[PDB]
């Protein structure tokens, strides 16, 4: 239930009209939403950090992976989120389409 | 250098130092003032002189009539009453501070000296100006 | 086990105790230096008791340092005549430090109608394959075939089409038996002041692109002049933004790659040993190094740059949506003669376009008025040099 | 993939000035006179590829097409050592030997005439090339052929190719036609071209005898100079740099943009080769301080004191053993020196890039310069041209034999506009003296 | 102890906050909050951005037919 209360959540809020009225969108969400139960992301620091760079080459700027480096040992300090390196990725791609 | 034999360089540095006549040269470093300088060289005949690079631009905290006066003042009863003397009321000083010096290795180190460098630095100004 | 990089930096070490007092610093870093180099032409060229302790002190270290002269010599004539330590170095200065005038500037003219154009229908192998084929009628052919096949560019790939401006990046690199002479270090710089020069040519073309527009199209059409005042607001401002980009691409391609270039070319030129290119090397890594003021510690110039680099970019963009709309009114207006609302629409559509071009030249004299302040105020008289020199291009 | 560059020479100069280019590039590739690459030359530093396309027999092949209404210049190059270079099958001559009669619109008409071999010809070529660049058509302004033909050619290279960059080498004259062939040829290179090299014959004249010390130079003396800057105007081709390697870059960095394309020339050394220049080393400064001297700019602009010409552009492409620290010390010294004027209106476009020369070609000089330059005294060479043919048509000279060409039997109203794009022309240029020029026409 | 890793926890949603600013991502805190909570917990990201990218596409869908 928890994928159905999120995708109504997010689309009423988002959206000025529900999914539900579109079947074609809700289809796709909920088509979406279950194809796997494991994130999919790189969880290399080597990889995470060629991510970054190549973000930061593509929006024009060459000094900020010092600050993308600084904030993810902050997200690292407890050591107990095992899917920043998920929500970074996550982040990465929802970035990368527009720029 | 010194001596400003073949002085069209110094005629040419005229110009230069000539935009410069508000305030002492030494508040301005001396990296722009010797870029003037070799870009000035290259337009004159001085290819055959492979000691010019030993020649550096040096900053007095004095111009050269201040300077002159309290070297021919110091050690006498002229100090004291040329302590308050300036170069506002005289001509002045936008270009008489900057000096030619002789930095060079050693043992050639050894021949130059800060003693005679002080000398060569002031003759150098008072020649140019 | 030492890296192929290091055979004669590090093929051996010294042990500070296990140095006599007969025999000193210099002279156990000679003996050191002799034998790697010995070892080193052993490996990667392929190619060709009280007498020693009173001598230490009258010529041991002369004949010391001559062994060490003779086998620097030998190692360094290998691997120019092997590994073309020669060629690598200037394949570097071409790629990486724009020693030669074709690359990135002519693969942007090349791209231009391209580059606004989607990159998902552009991939860097096709890029790869055109810098490959463009290459050997340059002076690459004086590289080896590896040397082109290990030379590629970067470029927009996988892109609706938008903004390629300052995304353009040689990557060089020299091969193994090659790499002694030049360090992963040394290619990492090359690639980064690549990438220097290529935001500098960047934005210079944008400079080129505003300045030949305003050269061409003005003596392209005559039409009505009512339009031409909304164009002059836009293009006061926009010509002080040409000279001031201009200043700045003359005095950074001047102070940043040429020198180091030079020096670089004229060390390895008289260099006979391996210290003395290493250090050739290391000379124009420095200076390339000393001009970026893109450091942290350098915040302020950065951001200024990077706001010219926004402005640039900005008037180039709102230029090019001018003139496509004007042309568009225009191709409209004289598709109705050939066959007064175009002519209204034409004119109203400039008060916008002055209001606007009047917001971005405000802008952009700020934004150039708090650059020279950031120059003159502080304590380089470079910077206060070139505000003079901007000064004296009559814009400020 | 190959960055072709199509070479079409019309009428007599411009066929003269493509058969040097090509004997020149043979010479910095080290091929034979047959096209072979000679066996010094096979580790050349230029691939050939780049302007000539490689038979299968390694034989290296001007793209070139060379077309004249006389008979006498083809069979004298088919006698020359150079007839093995070009394909005989790339050579298209009009059997109809009647020529255009010096008449721009006779030329044109016979570029209509002829206009399916050309395109054909063309688009041979551009099949031919992988990523084919553009198309130089060498030519002179005040002929028939070259003027009217190249005008022609030039209007269908832009149509087919409209993304493809149009570079001329363009023949001012030192024919009681010369003004309407000129004006005419002024209007394409203006309206239909991308980059115009101005080629004066009387400055070329002037530094022939003032320079070289040569009594009476020849055509032939001229068009080696010619050639020479063409040899230079490639030489950024040659040597792997970071910027402006190819046509399009080329044109607007010269002709400052496609519609302001008329190009001054810079060429140094300007010195006979018996001229051994005493043991004195060129340095940067001193490339650049002649490249701004006016007696080695090679097009005889009018000093008009009225008009406060300047520079809208310059790329300077020096060739051999430069140090780059003092190539940026000598840019460094001209603008502070002021030592020449740019455009107000828009960025100083000065550019510096160093290349190496190719192992195959001779340099007298360890460092040459070539300096192309959009310079707004450049209309000075318009406005003579503009008062030559209101001169002519006030007098309606030399229009008997434009009336008998299909363009001008009813009317000269295309001369009319062709005058009306040349005055445009004349206006933005004086408009480039002022920083309002970016504005001026628009 | 629950002090010290509430500081903890916070601090790392923040320097998460922080990382989606300098990488410009464009993602609201309370997206970001639950998308960081959905992979913490077990998600596909892959999924999460698709049916996101689905939502905003619908969205923007419907804006453009409002205009």
């Amino acid at each position: 239930k928890s994928p159905n209360v999120l995708l109504q959540n997010l689309c009423c809020r988002i959206l000025g009209k529900s999914e539900a009225d579109v079947a074609q969108q809700f289809q796709y969400a909920v088509r979406v939403i279950g194809s796997n139960f494991a994130p999919t992301v790189e969880r290399d620091e080597f990889l995470v950090a060629e991510k970054i760079k190549k973000e930061l080459t593509r929006q024009r700027r060459e000094a900020d992976a010092a600050l993308f480096s600084e904030l993810h040992r902050k997200l690292h300090s407890q050591g107990v989120l095992k899917n920043k390196w998920s929500i970074l990725y996550l982040l990465l791609s929802l970035s990368e389409d527009p720029r | 250098y010194f001596l400003m034999d073949q002085g069209d360089f110094f005629v040419h540095f005229m110009d230069l130092t000539e935009e410069e006549l508000k305030k002492p040269v030494d508040d301005i470093t001396p990296t722009r003032l010797e870029a003037l300088l070799e870009l000035a060289l290259r337009m004159s005949t001085a290819n055959t002189d492979p000691f010019k690079d030993d020649l550096k631009i040096d900053l007095m905290p004095h111009d050269l009539i201040t300077q002159l006066l309290r070297v021919l003042a110091i050690e006498t009863q002229q100090e004291k009453a040329m302590v308050h003397a300036d170069p506002t009321e005289l001509t002045l000083s936008g270009l008489e501070a900057f000096s030619f010096d002789y930095v060079v290795t050693w043992p050639l180190s050894l021949i130059i000296n800060r003693k005679a460098l002080t000398r060569y630095q002031m003759l150098f100004r008072h020649m140019f100006y | 086990a030492v890296k192929a990089d290091r055979l004669w930096h590090d093929k051996y070490a010294l042990r500070k105790p296990m140095i006599p007092s007969f025999m000193t610093m210099d002279q156990c870093r000679k003996v050191l230096l002799i034998g790697k180099s010995i070892n080193f032409l052993h490996q990667v060229c392929h190619d060709q008791a009280a007498d020693l302790f009173t001598d230490l002190e009258n010529a041991f270290q002369g004949k010391i340092d001559a062994a060490y002269f003779e086998t620097s010599k030998y190692l360094l004539d290998v691997l120019n005549k092997k590994y073309s330590l020669l060629d690598h170095m200037q394949a570097m200065r071409r790629y990486l430090l724009l020693g030669q005038g074709d690359f990135i500037r002519h693969l942007m003219d090349l791209l231009k109608p391209e580059l606004v154009r989607p990159a998902t229908t552009l991939y860097q192998h096709n890029l790869t394959g055109i810098l490959e084929t463009a290459v050997r009628a340059t002076n690459a052919q004086f590289d080896s075939p590896e040397i082109l096949k290990r030379l590629d560019v970067r470029l927009l790939e996988v892109s609706p089409g938008d903004t390629g401006w300052d995304v353009f990046s040689l990557d060089y690199h020299v091969d193994g038996p090659i790499a002694t002479v030049f360090t992963r270090e040394c290619m990492s710089h090359y690639l980064r002041a690549f990438n220097f020069l290529w935001r500098a040519k960047r934005v210079e073309y944008i400079l080129t692109d505003i300045r030949k527009g305003h050269m061409c199209n003005a003596r392209l059409l005559r039409s009505m002049p009512e339009f031409s005042g909304v164009l002059h607001h836009c293009h006061i401002l926009a010509s002080e933004m040409v000279h001031f980009i201009h200043q700045m691409q003359y005095y950074v391609t001047f102070e940043v790659l040429e020198c180091s270039w030079d020096e670089l070319w004229n060390r390895v030129q008289r260099a006979q040993d391996l210290d003395h290119i290493i250090a050739a090397h290391e000379a124009f890594l420095g200076t390339v190094i000393s001009r970026c003021l893109l450091d942290s510690d350098s915040r302020a110039l950065l951001n200024q740059l990077r706001a010219v680099f926004d402005q640039i970019i900005e008037l180039q963009n709102t230029q090019d949506a001018i003139y496509r709309a004007a042309l568009e009114e225009l191709q409209r207006r004289l598709q109705f003669e050939e066959k007064k609302r175009r002519v209204q629409e034409f004119q109203e559509s400039i008060p916008k376009m002055c209001s606007q071009l009047r917001i971005l030249t405000h802008f952009y004299q700020g934004v150039v008025q708090q650059f020279l302040v950031s120059l003159t105020t502080s304590s380089d008289e470079s910077l206060r040099f070139l505000s003079f020199r901007l000064d004296f291009n009559e814009h400020y | 993939m190959p960055r072709e560059i199509i070479t079409l020479q019309l009428g007599q100069c411009g066929n003269q000035i493509g058969f040097e280019f090509w004997k020149q590039l043979c010479a910095e590739h080290g091929i034979s006179p047959e096209g072979i690459v000679e066996e010094f030359a096979t580790e050349g530093t230029d691939r050939k590829d780049v302007f000539f396309y490689q038979a299968d027999d390694e034989h290296y092949i001007p793209r070139a097409v060379l077309l004249d209404l006389e008979p006498r210049v083809i069979h004298s190059i088919l006698n020359s050592p150079y007839a093995k270079l070009y394909n005989p099958e790339n050579i298209y001559l009009s059997e109809h030997g009647g020529g255009a009669g010096n008449n721009w619109a006779s030329g044109f008409s016979q570029g209509e005439k002829i206009h399916e071999d050309i395109f054909d010809i063309i688009d041979r070529e551009a099949d031919g090339s992988d990523s084919l660049e553009g198309f130089v058509l060498c030519h002179s302004i005040a002929g028939g052929t070259g003027s009217g033909l190249g005008s022609y050619l030039l209007e269908r290279l832009n149509d087919r190719y409209p993304k493809k960059l149009v570079q001329t080498y363009s023949v001012f004259p030192n024919v009681v036609v010369q003004p309407y062939n000129s004006l005419l040829t002024l209007k394409r290179l203006t309206q239909n071209a991308d980059c115009v090299v101005v080629l004066d014959n009387t400055a070329l004249n002037r530094i022939a005898t003032d320079r070289l010390h040569i009594q009476n130079p020849s055509f032939s003396q001229i068009n080696q100079l010619v050639s020479t800057i063409m040899s230079a105007s490639t030489t950024t081709l040659r040597y792997p740099g970071y910027m402006n390697n190819d046509l399009i870059g080329l044109i607007a960095s010269l002709i400052p943009t496609p519609r302001l394309h008329f190009l001054m020339t810079g060429y140094t050394p300007l010195t006979t080769d018996q001229s051994v220049a005493s043991v004195r080393k060129t340095t940067v400064l001193d490339v650049m301080r002649r490249l701004l001297q006016p007696k080695n700019v090679m097009v005889s602009t009018g000093r008009d004191r009225q008009t406060n010409h300047c520079y809208i552009a310059i790329l300077n492409i020096i060739q051999g053993e430069v140090d780059p620290t003092q190539v940026h010390k000598s840019l460094q010294r001209i603008r502070e020196r002021k030592l020449a004027n740019f455009i107000p209106w828009g960025p100083a476009s000065i550019q510096v890039a160093l290349s190496r020369k190719s192992p195959y070609l001779p340099s007298a000089h360890r460092v040459s310069g070539l300096m192309m330059a959009n310079h707004t005294s450049i209309s000075s060479l318009f406005e003579s041209s503009c008062q030559q043919y209101d001169k002519l048509r006030k007098r309606e000279a030399f229009l008997e034999q434009f009336r008998k060409e299909d363009i001008f039997k009813e009317n000269f109203d295309e001369l009319d506009r062709s005058r009306e794009v040349v005055q445009e022309l004349i206006d933005e240029y004086h408009a480039a003296t002022r920083p309002d020029y970016i504005s001026w026409g628009t | 102890a629950a002090a010290a890793n509430l500081n903890a926890v916070r601090e790392t949603m923040d320097v998460l906050l922080e990382i989606s600013r300098i990488l410009n991502t464009g993602l609201d805190m309370e997206t970001l909050s639950i998308c960081v909570r959905l992979c913490e917990q077990g998600i596909n990201p892959e999924a999460l951005s698709s049916v996101i990218k689905e939502l905003r596409k619908a969205t923007e869908a419907l804006k453009a037919a409002e205009n």
